[PDB]
RNA sequence: UAAAUUAUGGUCAAUUGUUAGUAUUCAUAUUAAUUUUUUUAAAUGUUUUAUCAUUUUAUAAAGGUUUAUUUUUGAAAGAUUUUUUGUAUAAAAUUUUAGGAAUAGUUAAUAAUAAUUUAUAAUUUUGAUUAGAUUGUUUUGUUAAUGC
């Protein structure tokens, strides 16, 4: 082992990855994504995609409150930022106007 | 076999620093998708009531 | 450990033997002859799935061209080329893990991918087997020694977990004065 | 042992305490009869077939499961053999060794074993038939042995069991109590079978706690 | 206790039992004497094996030698599948002709 | 075993889709601790709060030693900010171990039939026993490996606040009846007669 | 798995797929293109957009044997049943542009 | 796992949703206002409230409400894959210009392959008709 | 392969880019039926037999299948099938032993639609509440008996009528005016 | 190979595949290879520290009532021997039996007489083990055997250990292993405080060696037909004590 | 010959034995059959179990439902006695008599240095509950068994008034345990099982008579009905039947 | 945390309870300290305060005035945090 | 009880017979076959071991089954300086035949019981037991296709 260690150190080719033997690439038993395979009637990957209604759901991005929570109570973040349309907007960009209708 | 029986347990370094990185990563996403599933579920019960 | 022992087919123990990553290939005819390598157990029954662990890849042995690649004037490219499809990480998982032995065809074929180290029986019948000897042997350790405060870092991160955490980048699990 | 020792500190204190309200039956489960598996297996006194992760008031144990360790002339097919045959009688905590081996008397269901009256004993020193468990010290722990009115004679041979492979089994012992049942010579069934341990078994000499060979 | 529990898994008369309550129908008087019967065997063990232990020992060797004579003396799937006859349906014409039907029970 | 091997069948049980109970709390920050891999005992810590887990008594003190171990006061101080506030001293008048509480989880018919599929599952969640888990009141312990780690990472002051306010209840209140022993963590003796052993002399 | 061949082809990919070329000369190196490519089914692509495809099946892609059902001579002069005159037949793609 | 709002299957008010219906009070109706089967709630549902019946709230629901809670604990490539992508700094850092060159060397070596057989062809054929062998002419079709 | 054409097929042995490599089995044979007795002489009594048997299951036809989406997975989240069953008790007497009566899913692919089915279980029932008709909750165990691998696991609903008609004394439940269906033509008179 | 869990397999009982119970049995040489080694730690014991029960005064007095009461696992030394009450004494001479007692008797006073006593109720047997002279230990002065006269008197001191058992009974109920607790000799450290403290001059170093270590005589390889591998073959260097995988010293 | 034949009547396996202990190296031979026997099979009433302290202090008040004049539970339990005297003159130094006859809803130890006073607020806690109540009909069905066999009982049934008289009870056991911190037996959250004890070993009796009263002189009656019996006061008695043969009267509340 | 003992109190209970007499008491200081403490709260300090000692009923109400109470705050802390 | 598109989004469903007044899956077609063609098989002696012994090597002969076949580390993988543990038999869904009816070492509880324990027991027309054909639940053929 030694020497061949001795060797080994001296190749210059050598320490480098061989990503066959350094790492084990996904280990868990399953993939990392949903790959073509078949859907809940059977529409086989290829009829089909990821995302639509048959995924995990996406859940509110918001808290649900029962009575005194956005009903004229007062405002959240998602109220300071939002503007009128007739006041500027704070930075300037030259955004067409083909693009911006 | 004294190599042979160096990888066997290299591939006990490679094989289980990589299920812990994964292991870890589906957790971060399951629970993402845990969390949210849940919340769903129980806006749908608020809606119920 | 039968009455009536099966004699073609005994391997050495049990009914469900070790796990074993083996080469099959069904034999017919040469040209249709290609091998699915597998893990599995050693006693099986009959067929190659009642002790099928997981199938693990299918080798070519017949040694094909560039006909996916253009025809380059690199003659190492130019050459045959024979193709393997391994389960790298779960031949890793069997292997290294739950340790099955690894037969002496798939060990020929893993060791020409760089997993494995180069097998027993690819004798080099060309140059003799070795000579052991205790005065040359010491005298060489002696010679040159390596020491126990490199020797142990390397036994366990090549044994033991290798994720050094970095001292310096576990200040960024250390948290900040609002709960420091 | 950390466990035993612990749990009897525990035990302990649980009374040197009376500002303690009693248990809230409803929320102390027992154990369920009905369980995945296949068997109807029992566990221990403090546990529950079910995952039941509190730490449950460590409660007294009325009745101890009691083990007394008989012997049992068995007949592997070459000899008659000691072995060990612990009757683990559930026995509780207030009761005179008189009626506790009264007590094992009826448990068994083995009579080759209470033929004759016998007695008990930890570490050697017999326990009277006046005191109770508790008089001595008996846990479901105490490495208790059994006694019979006849132990200090079966290094002898004249009661020794007169076995069909090295002895003479005359008529009247074909009348006698395991031979006329023991069956000698083989029915078209060989109807009682019994088991069968070699004649070179253990090696050339017997079974020992230390190596011999 | 009408209702067992989730995480226990125990049945309606055990939680009964776990607090105390007793959930029972009126038993006829098959149901009664069936059950003080079952509800003495233990004073029966304890007046048989102690005033007549010949009788006890009698019966032990009765049941002593069928431990071991009879079919079976291990247990397998085979030897303890809880219904032989309709669990082993290609053997009961044939050979095992203790049993007259391949099936006597739901 | 390399060490990390309960900390992969911690993973290997939520993977599964298991819920570790705290008792796979302790026994995976234990052996990790005893393998000196703190790191991997605070990345259970870090599991256990990525799942959202109330740490008792007995957990809180676990990980304050691996704060201890490794010499960091930030590794315990949120531990301490989050979860070991309300813990309080056993005050003269009340009990000491108050009972378990919570019954076991049941339902009546008209709540097992109505409602939805999704809240009768009950795969143990460890935040539903923390109640009778902090039953049992390690508050001592918990105060002591604050004042340790304090100690270590050299906070004179703070340290000085854990240790003399422990001190005073120690004095004035009484003690709380310990937990009788951990029944799954550390194990029960089983009964077996030691006979058919190797003796003293046998080899 | 195919549906996602421009994942497992892509170096920002951790969990990229994995090929090794052992030369003769026992040097391992790392896939071409063209062999992982290689590893999927086939890949076809053509976009009629713009500029026709090659598309089969034509009266000159064909050979006989497919395309009528006798050998027929390849003659490069004179092929009357393709209603051809003469064929030239210089290298396949070289004159034409490449987008093409 | 699923329910009637997930699995087609479970809406089937032939001989599922019917007999839930008949069940649990409510009206149900062939082709009825709620998708299931059912006309509308029962008496019993109608008048209690359910959202907290049952058990509680499973508190890894925080972990939505909540995103600065969840993470992943190792990063990306520690596990031994840091040099996976060839062209990230990372790896650019950690091998450095001699080890990306020698890396390189043998797809360096392809191009310049390539070009060297090129140059000898156009040598070659260059002149495009003239002979060369036995019975070999230069051909440009080689070339091209 | 399959997807080739019989006068394009060359090799048995492989498949050359792709697809699905299976034994074309010979379902096209006209299996037949021997005749080995007479019209009149069967040595059955009940369902005499003339003509092949289609033979399978999970493969006869019409195909029944296995259906888990019932009443019990609308109700209940099992942890494998069966497990739990809702039922009018019917049947109790043999002491301590009830008989539950619960229904499963038997799908049609063919046409398209369901029967669930019956089914006269045991079902343990330590203390001998329950009464024939209680809705009972049923769940699985370790076995109980030959026969027995349910316990009674809760009520639903306790037929108090019947409770008390015990109480009371009389039967809980009257028993069937007519027996089992007979061939014979019994002549009650008086 | 490891330890199963439960017979999930047999009727227990008929008890089947139990390995046999131990009995040890007086009249032959089993009893006294058991209970041979066990004295001499006993007597070790007795030599480093004080314990109670160990040096008596005289026989136990108890009616034969409650001598099994009592006795059953009482061991204890004499100064001389004298039979105890109610019993009968028999000398052995068996040599198969006296051969254990040579590690007795290397390390402390050899044994003179061994003798198996019976009661006359037969059942409670005192295994008398009579030593002789001059002990080979540096009993200490605070052991139990100091106070029994023994090292006080000049040499002939014949003191006598008695353990009584009932019969026929394993090597369980023999408590002669619960004095294992092992006390060294500080005896040997008691040179560096009295009137040698001066005289001994210690070493610290090791002193310059110019000379190599003379080496063995040269190896001859063996020349009968071997077993083979002690390596492949499962046998402990010795088929004594060893590591199969440290094989020092069989044939090579 | 007559059944299966590895039963699982007998198939047990018990796993306070080591392992591999019945394996290969001792049998545990027993009867399990015992030990597996359900609170059905013996009686095993499971009753508020009072903890160490409340334990060793005997019960000095007890709330109880006052049985009426003329009723069925007093003569359905004469021909109990009957029988229990036919069958054994053994038996009848340990029943209770028929006087004594009560129903017992709760005991409580109360000291005597705050006696009165507490008894009154006590009783405010037990009028404020049974002031709106209506008078109470009871099952009586069934028998069981207090200080495991020690007390024969024959339990209410659970099946008419429980559910009120329970929310009854265990609202004045919460009353007398957390409010005003008197000792009911148990914890102040727990329900007291209300029982009529028609016999009793007693600490005077233990020496001579038993701990555990002969299952075979009441088990003809373990399930027996009883009667069905309406009820109109619940009285907080101090513990002294002597008085006019039913206990002191320390107080009452009509329905 | 809802520990044994400790039951939903009343008014007269939490008059007699929280009664300590001091004038330095801001109502608008005191106030603003507890938000801004129930600001950085997080979700699991809403999770132990059902007391378990309670029949089914008043549990339920007890959750149901608690998730009350709860939105309420995070209302005026969303409210506070725009603020 | 609202239209909407930031324009083909999520990847191919498609039926090819010369009949003979008319009603009706029904001769002649094509597809998969079988009839049909020698490019897949093949041999004997299992092998070690210290020895008249013992360690190692466990589902193809049939056997006729439709309420049916199910199970583990303790062997082995398998790594140390010693005594080291709790994971197994259970099930659950589906079962044929023209003319359809009675079947039986029996059902449950006790039980480490009862060849003579207790009992209003159990299987069945939701098609039982007898007898009959039949190898049981990702492999094909046809068809655009539920099917067959």
């Amino acid at each position: 082992r030694d020497v061949e260690e001795k060797r080994h150190s001296r190749d210059v080719v050598n320490e480098l990855p061989n990503p066959w033997t350094d790492y084990v690439s996904h280990a868990l038993p399953f993939p990392d994504r949903d790959a073509g395979y078949p859907d809940e009637y059977g529409d086989i990957g290829q009829w089909r995609a990821p995302g639509g209604p048959g995924s995990p759901v996406k859940g509110p991005g918001y808290y649900a409150p029962p009575m005194e929570g956005e009903h004229q109570r007062g405002y959240t973040a998602e109220w300071r930022d939002l503007k009128n349309p007739m006041r500027p907007p704070e930075f300037p960009t030259p955004w067409e106007r083909k693009y911006k209708q | 076999e004294a190599q042979f029986e160096h990888l066997r347990k290299v591939y006990k370094r490679q094989w289980l620093e990589s299920f812990r990185v994964n292991a870890d990563e589906y957790i971060y996403k399951y629970n993402i998708t845990k969390a949210a599933q849940l919340a769903q579920w129980e806006y749908e019960m608020q809606a119920q009531e | 450990a039968r009455a009536i022992i099966k004699r073609r087919t005994p391997q050495l123990w049990g009914a469900p033997g070790a796990p074993i990553i083996r080469m099959r290939g069904h034999h017919v005819v040469w040209k249709f002859q290609s091998y699915d390598l597998f893990v599995e157990h050693t006693h099986k029954r009959r067929n190659s799935d009642a002790r099928l662990l997981h199938y693990l890849g299918k080798h070519c042995p017949h040694p094909q061209k560039s006909l996916w690649s253009p025809d380059t004037p690199v003659a190492q490219d130019r050459h045959l080329f024979m193709l393997t499809t391994v389960d790298v990480d779960a031949f890793k998982y069997w292997f290294g893990v739950k340790r099955c032995r690894l037969s002496m065809r798939p060990w020929a074929l893993l060791a020409k991918a760089g997993l494995l180290p180069p097998s027993l029986r690819q004798n080099s019948k060309i140059m003799p087997k070795p000579i052991f000897d205790k005065e040359q042997l010491m005298r060489y350790y002696l010679a040159n020694r390596k020491e126990e405060a490199t020797i142990e870092r390397e036994d366990y991160l090549n044994y033991k977990n290798s994720l050094v955490k970095s001292e310096e980048e576990r200040a960024a699990e250390r948290p900040v004065a609002p709960y420091l | 042992g950390q466990y035993e020792r612990e749990a009897f500190e525990a035990r302990r204190r649980l009374e040197e305490s009376k500002n303690y309200p009693g248990p809230i039956r409803s929320a102390t489960p027992g154990d369920t009869r009905f369980y995945a598996g296949s068997l109807e297996s029992i566990l221990q006194d403090n546990d529950r077939h079910y995952w039941r992760a509190v730490i449950d008031d460590p409660q007294v144990q009325y009745v101890i499961p009691l083990r007394i360790r008989f012997k049992l002339f068995t007949w592997v097919t070459t000899g008659w053999e000691q072995r060990l045959h612990i009757v683990q009688t559930m026995a509780p905590r207030d009761i005179t060794i008189a009626r506790l081996i009264e007590l094992v008397t009826i448990e068994n269901q083995s009579p080759y074993l209470c033929s004759s009256t016998f007695t008990l004993a930890v570490d050697g020193k017999e326990l009277d038939p006046d005191k109770s468990l508790s008089d001595y010290g008996i846990t479901e722990h105490s490495r208790i042995d059994a006694i019979e009115k006849l132990d200090h004679l079966l290094h002898k041979d004249s009661e020794r069991p007169l076995d069909w492979t090295v002895d003479e089994m005359t008529t009247e012992c074909l009348k006698r109590s395991p031979y006329k049942e023991m069956g000698m010579q083989p029915q078209p069934n060989l109807a009682p079978r019994y088991e069968a341990r070699p004649k070179g078994y253990f090696g050339r000499n017997n079974y020992s706690g230390m190596k011999q060979e | 206790g009408l209702n067992g529990c989730v995480e226990t898994g125990r049945s309606r008369s055990e939680v009964a039992r776990d607090l105390g309550l007793s959930y029972t129908r009126p038993l006829q008087e098959n149901e009664k004497k069936q059950l003080s019967h079952q509800a003495l065997y233990y004073e029966r063990l304890a007046k048989f094996k102690m005033e007549q232990p010949e009788a006890a020992r009698a019966l032990e060797r009765e049941r002593f030698v069928r431990k071991f004579s009879g079919m079976f003396a291990k247990m397998d799937i085979k030897s303890g599948a809880p219904d032989f006859p309709s669990t082993y349906r290609k053997l009961l014409g044939t050979k095992v002709v203790r049993w007259a039907s391949k099936r006597h029970g739901p | 075993t390399i060490p990390q091997e309960a900390l992969h069948w911690l993973l290997r049980m939520i993977v599964d889709n298991f819920n570790p109970q705290h008792v796979h709390y302790i026994a995976a920050m234990k052996t990790l601790q005893n393998a000196g891999e703190l790191d991997m005992a605070r990345d259970v810590w870090k599991i256990m709060e990525r799942q959202q887990t109330w740490p008792c008594t007995s957990t809180i003190c676990a990980y304050l030693d691996v704060c201890v171990e490794a010499g960091e006061k930030t590794w315990a101080m949120e531990a301490w900010n989050r979860y070991c506030t309300e813990l309080k001293f056993l005050q003269p008048g009340e009990v000491d171990p108050k009972p378990v509480s919570r019954v076991p989880f049941s339902l009546t018919r008209e709540e097992l039939l109505y409602l939805p599929k999704w809240k009768k599952h009950f795969d143990h969640d460890p935040n539903l026993d923390v109640v009778d888990l902090n039953r049992f009141n390690r508050t001592r312990e918990v105060y002591l490996r604050m004042a340790q780690v304090m100690l270590a990472g050299g906070e004179r002051d703070s340290f000085q606040h854990f240790y003399t306010k422990l001190e005073e209840a120690m004095l004035s209140t009484p003690t709380p009846v310990p937990e009788p022993p951990n029944p799954h963590l550390v194990r029960r003796p089983q009964w077996s007669p030691y006979e058919h052993c190797k003796s003293v002399h046998h080899s | 798995h195919e549906a996602l061949k421009k994942l497992e082809l892509d170096p920002t990919n951790e969990k990229r797929r994995r090929f090794v070329i052992r030369q003769p000369d026992g040097t391992l190196r790392s896939a071409k293109m063209s062999e992982m490519r290689a590893w999927y089914w086939k890949e076809e692509w053509a976009d009629f957009r713009f500029w026709a495809p090659n598309m089969e099946w034509g009266i000159e892609n064909t050979p006989s044997q497919e395309q009528y059902q006798e050998h027929v001579p390849d003659t490069p002069d004179a092929d009357f049943r393709k209603q051809r005159r003469i064929q030239s037949r210089p290298v396949k793609w070289f004159y034409e542009s490449h987008y093409t | 796992d699923t329910d009637a709002s997930k699995n087609r299957f479970f809406r089937g008010y032939v001989f599922g949703q019917r007999e839930l219906h008949q069940l649990l009070g409510r009206p149900h109706g062939f082709e009825a206002n709620n998708t299931d089967g059912s006309n509308d709630i029962s008496a019993y549902e109608m008048t209690t409230d359910q959202r907290y019946k049952g058990i509680p709230r499973p508190a890894i629901t925080n972990l939505h409400y909540e995103p600065e809670w969840n993470y992943t604990l190792y990063r990306a490539g520690t596990h031994g894959s840091q040099l996976s992508n060839p062209r990230s700094p990372l790896t650019a850092e950690v091998l450095g210009d001699e080890l990306m060159k020698i890396r390189d060397i043998k797809s360096f070596d392809h191009c310049k392959a390539w070009f060297d057989r090129l140059q000898y062809l156009i040598k070659l054929h260059y002149d495009a008709v003239g002979d060369i062998g036995e019975f070999k002419s230069r051909h440009t079709q080689h070339v091209h | 392969p399959w997807w080739n054409f019989q006068t394009e097929h060359r090799q048995r042995c492989v498949m050359m880019y792709g697809g699905s490599r299976a034994k074309n089995t010979h379902n096209a044979n006209h299996r037949v039926f021997i005749k080995k007795y007479k019209r009149n002489a069967f040595p059955n009594r009940t369902r005499h037999h003339w003509a092949v048997s289609m033979t399978g299951v999970l493969g006869q036809r019409p195909r029944r299948m296995p259906w888990p989406y019932d009443l019990t997975s609308l109700i209940f989240n099992q942890p494998r099938q069966g497990s739990d069953k809702i039922g009018y008790v019917v049947g109790t007497s043999m002491l301590k032993t009830a008989v539950v009566a619960a229904n499963h899913m038997v799908y049609y692919p063919k046409f398209n639609q369901r029967v669930s089915r019956t089914s006269r279980f045991f079902a343990h029932d330590e203390d001998l509440a329950c009464v024939e008709g209680d809705l009972v909750h049923i769940k699985q165990c370790r076995k109980i008996s030959k026969y027995k691998h349910y316990y009674v696991f809760s009520i639903l609903e306790p037929n108090i009528e019947g409770r008390e008609r015990l109480k009371l004394g009389l039967k809980a439940v009257p028993p069937p005016l007519f027996g089992y269906p007979v061939s014979r033509r019994i002549v009650k008179l008086n | 190979a490891k330890r199963f869990r439960y017979n999930t397999k047999y009727p227990s009982l008929v008890s089947y595949n139990k390995l046999p119970w131990e009995i040890l049995n007086h009249e032959t040489p089993e009893f006294h290879m058991h209970v041979a080694p066990h004295y001499e730690q006993i007597m070790t014991l007795a030599a480093s520290t004080h314990v109670p029960h160990i040096v008596g005064k005289k026989h136990l007095e108890m009616p034969p009532e409650h001598r099994l009461r009592l006795l059953p696992g009482m061991f204890y030394m004499l100064d001389g021997d004298s039979i105890p009450e109610g019993f009968t004494a028999n000398r052995v001479l068996d040599p198969t039996a006296l051969q254990y007692y040579g590690r007795l008797e290397s390390l402390v006073a050899p044994v003179q007489a061994v003798r198996m006593l019976i009661s006359d109720d037969l059942r409670i047997v005192c295994n008398s083990v009579t030593l002789q002279g001059p002990l080979q230990l540096p009993v200490a002065s605070y052991a139990s055997l100091a106070s029994l006269e023994v090292v006080t008197n000049k040499a002939s001191a014949s003191f006598t250990l008695f353990h009584f058992v009932r019969p026929n009974r394993p090597p369980s109920e023999l408590q002669l292993e619960k004095y294992y607790i092992h006390a060294p000799r500080a005896m040997a450290l008691a040179e560096f405080n009295s009137t040698s403290n001066t005289s001994w001059e210690p070493k610290l170093q090791a002193p310059k060696r110019s000379k190599r270590v003379t080496p063995l005589p040269a190896y001859r390889p063996p020349q009968s037909y071997l077993m083979g591998l002690a390596e492949r073959l499962a046998v402990v260097p010795g088929s004594s004590f060893g590591r199969r995988s440290l094989m020092w010293g069989h044939w090579f | 010959e007559r059944g299966l034949y590895f039963p699982i009547n007998h198939r047990i396996v018990d796993r306070r034995i080591a392992s591999g202990v019945t394996v290969e190296e001792a049998d545990v031979q027993s009867r399990y059959r015992r030990e597996l026997r359900t609170s059905f099979a013996t009686g095993e009433t499971r009753q508020t179990i009072p903890p160490a302290w409340s334990a060793c202090e005997r019960p000095t008040h007890f709330l109880s439902l006052r049985l009426p004049v003329r009723n069925v539970l007093r003569t359905r339990v004469n021909e109990m006695h009957n029988q229990i005297l036919f069958s054994h003159q053994q038996h009848a130094p340990l029943l209770v008599p028929l006087e004594k006859l009560h129903i017992t809803l709760g005991v409580m130890a109360i000291s005597e240095r705050e006696e009165t006073e507490r008894l009154a607020s006590i009783y405010d806690c037990v009028s404020e509950v049974f002031s709106v109540i209506h008078p109470l009909q009871l099952r009586f069905r069934g028998l069981g068994t207090f200080g495991f066999g020690r007390v024969l009982f024959i339990r209410v049934v659970p099946e008419a008034d429980f559910g009120i008289l329970e929310t009854a009870v265990s609202k004045i056991r919460r009353r007398v345990g957390g409010e005003l911190k008197v000792d009911m037996k148990g914890n102040p959250h727990d329900s007291y099982v209300p029982h009529v004890t028609i016999a009793k070993i007693r600490s005077k009796q233990q020496t001579q008579f038993g701990s555990k009263i002969p299952i075979s002189m009441w088990v003809e009656y373990q399930h027996h009905d009883f009667g069905d019996v309406t009820f109109s006061q619940v009285d907080i008695c101090s513990m002294r039947g002597s008085k006019d043969g039913y206990y002191h009267t320390e107080g009452s509340v009509h329905l | 945390h809802a520990t044994y003992d400790v039951a939903p109190l009343s008014h007269k209970e939490l008059f007699s309870i929280y009664q300590n007499w001091d004038k330095t008491r801001d109502e608008l200081d005191l106030l603003e300290e507890v938000e801004e403490r129930i600001s950085k709260w997080k979700l699991n300090k809403w999770e132990m305060r059902i007391p378990p000692l309670l029949t089914a009923r008043e549990k339920e109400l007890m959750r149901q005035q608690q998730e009350l109470l709860k939105s309420i705050f995070f209302d005026w802390g969303k409210c506070r945090d725009a603020l």
